[PDB]
């Protein structure tokens, strides 16, 4: 099953505060209107080049995620994990259980902040370069049941670990959602007068955005 | 490229008989090996995993481990239907190599 | 169900080109890393090619780089593998496939195709 993501995945590609302008930007973005995979629960999947994630289930539902390569005791292995009051990441030899797992030796990394988790649907972007797990996040009302929602909402930056390691591929850990996966895409993003991305064009999209692109207009 | 290389290249085993394949590479890989399973006619089953881990469906008789370049392929009581020919696999680097093939039979 | 269907295979001339395709279906084509595996007649296994789920990056085995050429198009879940200046030593049975792989391709399940048999005489 798949699903449309019509202008979902935009976030803020660096700290750089903008406003009043339209900024033309080479990075690794959720290609407009492609093809986002709609899982029902919870298999193990590939994170190629970093991963677009959204959901509307609780927070007691998506607990949270692990990344890595074997995902066993034999290498190191990102763990984050959700509860009511925080949220804890560790990166560990971790033995996963079939309550996530029976030991974590080896431990390198460890961090510890506040949650991370008519509905509520919750975007979150990983992404893996040069040692250092990034995360993007945003959190918006949704009244919709069987797809994604349609409209503009940049994610902005949530976390930005050190961890040090490689990631391959990925699981979630539930107690419903979407998983799509970035590509080095150019994109024209328009900051308003407070420095909110509030559009975006996707210049690879069709001949349309080519030309807005190009002269730098929407 | 990294050789592979396996022995025996052909064995003979009864049912209830413990068989044993050796894989070797030129080169330390770690744990990044894949065992294969092939019988005549049809694609190659994947077995093993990173040297060691059993895939979902395989009978625990099965079994592998190793690390670097020895690695060892087991079946603990052949049965009937593990008459096959054996593939070990490598990859730690790309190209991807192949073994030779290991064939057992009665 | 999984599957995936090789096909245009059949008989050429030495010196002459074939182009295989792959149908994927039952899973999430656009996400996974593919590989061509050839069998010669009575001959282990050989790996020829591999390409990413972007279709961006591409690798070859030194025994088919510069004559064969691997490509995908994830509008169509369909591989490709164009072959050039095919020898009598690429006779063999090719088979597209999703080798589990927990350093490159990120695939956590593995996925052969039935095969086709491609002669050169
Ligand atoms: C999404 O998948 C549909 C088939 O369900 C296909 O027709 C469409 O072209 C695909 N779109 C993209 C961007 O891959
Ligand atoms: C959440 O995890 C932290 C750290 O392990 C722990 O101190 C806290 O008590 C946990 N919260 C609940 C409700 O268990
Ligand atoms: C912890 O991991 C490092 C590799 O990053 C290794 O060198 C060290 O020996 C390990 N420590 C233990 C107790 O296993
Ligand atoms: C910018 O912020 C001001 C409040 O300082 C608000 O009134 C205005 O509507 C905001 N502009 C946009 C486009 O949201
Ligand atoms: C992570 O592994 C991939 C394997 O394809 C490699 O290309 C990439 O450079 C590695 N990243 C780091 C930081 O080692």
């Amino acid at each position: 099953a798949y699903t449309n993501s019509f202008t979902r995945g935009v976030y803020y590609p660096d700290k750089v505060f903008r406003s009043s302008v339209l900024h033309s930007t080479q990075d690794l973005f959720l290609p407009f209107f492609s093809n986002v995979t709609w899982f029902h629960a919870n298999p193990v999947l590939p994170f190629n080049d970093g991963v677009y994630f959204a959901s509307t289930e609780k927070s007691n539902i998506i607990r949270g995620w692990i990344f890595g390569t074997t995902l066993d005791s034999k290498t190191q292995s990102l763990l984050i994990v959700n509860n009511a009051t925080n949220v804890v990441i560790k990166v560990c030899e971790f033995q996963f259980c079939n309550r996530v797992y029976s030991s974590a030796n080896n431990c390198t990394f460890e961090y510890v902040s506040q949650p991370f988790l008519f509905k509520n649907l919750r975007e979150f972007v990983f992404k893996n370069i040069d040692g250092y797990f990034k995360i993007y996040s945003k959190h918006t009302p949704i009244n919709l049941v069987r797809d994604l929602p349609q409209g503009f909402s940049a994610l902005e930056p949530l976390v930005d670990l050190p961890i040090g390691i490689n990631i391959t591929r990925f699981q979630t850990l539930l107690a419903a959602y979407y998983v799509g996966y970035l590509q080095p895409r150019t994109f024209l993003l328009k900051y308003n007068e407070n420095g909110t991305i509030t559009d975006a064009v996707d210049c690879a999209l069709d001949p349309l955005s080519e030309t807005k692109c190009t002269l730098k207009s929407f | 490229v990294i050789w592979m290389t396996q022995s025996p290249s052909s064995l003979s085993a009864s049912v209830g008989d413990r068989v044993t394949i050796t894989c070797q590479a030129s080169q330390d890989i770690r744990f990044y090996l894949n065992w294969y399973q092939q019988k005549p006619g049809k694609a190659p089953k994947l077995l093993i995993s990173d040297a060691s881990n059993m895939e979902t469906g395989v009978p625990s008789r099965f079994s592998g481990s190793g690390s670097g370049t020895d690695f060892t392929f087991t079946i603990s009581s052949l049965q009937p239907e593990d008459i096959a020919t054996y593939y070990c696999q490598q990859y730690d680097n790309l190209p991807f190599t192949f073994g030779p093939g290991t064939k057992v039979d009665f | 169900e999984v599957q995936l269907v090789e096909s245009g295979g059949g008989v050429v001339q030495p010196g002459g080109s074939l182009r295989l395709s792959c149908a994927a279906s039952g899973f999430t084509f656009n996400s996974y890393g593919m590989h061509w595996v050839r069998q010669a007649p009575g001959k282990g296994l050989e790996w020829v090619a591999f390409i990413r789920y972007d279709g961006g990056n591409k690798y070859y085995a030194d025994s088919v780089k510069g004559r064969f050429t691997i490509s995908r198009d994830n509008s169509k879940n369909t591989l490709y593998l164009q072959m050039k200046s095919l020898r009598a030593e690429d006779t063999a049975v090719y088979y597209c496939a999703n080798l589990k792989d927990s350093r490159y391709s990120g695939s956590y399940y593995d996925y052969w195709g039935q095969g086709t048999l491609v002669t050169v005489s």
